[PDB]
């Protein structure tokens, strides 16, 4: 049934990870045309993580490999639109792009690893 | 000369040009690498610089001349050809949007640029034996890096000439004599 959702009642037998969530708000600019955004009090969040293990390629002696990580959790999540998309890490920095089924129960996500996180205890 | 010593003194003319741009720009840190890499390899995340050989230009036809080794009797002949080699010369950079001190990539291109079309260099180049002709347009292009973030890779391209030199042997002659008919 598309009612009470089948993730919650999935996570009592696999087992998940914890990550840190944080949303979008608003940007502005910076004399430069560029958007700089700001994000909000960053919580904790109950997600099953995934795999798809990217391959790398070249555009001149640049290899370019780009980290990739799916993700399934029961919240109603944005990637894009003519705002800001949330982030993650569950080491390092992360941002995602994909939609899922949000307004019934739950949701799955996708992840790109930013380079690192600031530090102190994984801030 | 071909080309182990003048790449060897190429990566130390980009390491004195961004000796100066440092302080001309206040970057964080640099590092010059050549395109190319015979081993696989990971880019680095600072501001970089890369070069590249494109092709060659005989420019000329050979000169020849001789030397005479005495003790052996025999001339060496020495050939000189004149070539141009093209090298591209391009950075990367990523922009922090946070920061309010800006600096861009083709900000550190164009200094790069300059720096080798001053006459001061181009003096004290000369005694490395090549010299640099003009330079006329540098480009930005726009990639989505691997981080799924825009970004800009600006490059240009510079000439360098200098002499290339081959020897080989060849006999002599110690005399002449003739006949006169009618």
């Amino acid at each position: 049934i598309p009612g009470a959702n089948l993730l919650r009642m999935a996570f009592g037998v696999i087992g998940t990870q914890i990550v840190r969530y944080r949303k979008f708000e608003q940007r502005v600019k910076n004399d430069q045309a560029q958007y700089v955004s700001m994000f909000g009090e960053p919580f904790d969040l109950a997600a099953s993580v995934q795999r798809v293990r990217r391959d790398q390629y070249a555009q001149f002696n640049l290899e370019f490999q780009r980290n990739y990580v799916m993700i399934f959790a029961n919240f109603d999540m944005v990637d894009l639109d003519r705002n800001m998309a949330g982030d993650q890490f569950l080491w390092t920095g992360r941002v995602f792009q994909l939609e899922s089924q949000g307004s019934w129960f739950y949701q799955d996500g996708w992840g790109v690893c930013l380079a690192v996180d600031i530090g102190a205890a994984k801030a | 000369m071909f080309d182990g010593e003048l790449i060897a003194k190429l990566v130390v003319e980009l390491n004195a040009a961004m000796t100066s741009a440092q302080e001309a720009l206040q970057f964080p840190d640099f590092e010059v690498v050549q395109k190319a890499q015979p081993t696989q390899q990971g880019t680095s995340t600072r501001p970089t610089i890369f070069f590249q050989k494109l092709f060659d230009i005989p420019r000329g036809w050979p000169a020849t001349d001789w030397h005479l080794d005495n003790t052996a009797r025999k001339y060496v002949e020495i050939t000189r050809q004149h070539v141009e080699t093209t090298f591209q010369i391009s950075s990367l950079h990523w922009q922090n949007p946070e920061i309010t001190h800006v600096v861009t990539a083709s900000d550190i291109a164009n200094y790069v640029r300059a720096y080798f079309q001053a006459r001061s260099t181009i003096e004290r180049v000369k005694e490395l034996d090549f010299l640099i002709l003009r330079v006329s347009q540098i480009s930005n292009e726009a990639f989505e890096n691997d981080n799924h973030q825009f970004e800009f890779h600006p490059s240009f391209d510079m000439v360098v000439t200098y002499n290339q030199y081959i020897r080989l042997y060849e006999n002599a002659a110690y005399s002449a004599d003739g006949v006169l008919i009618g």
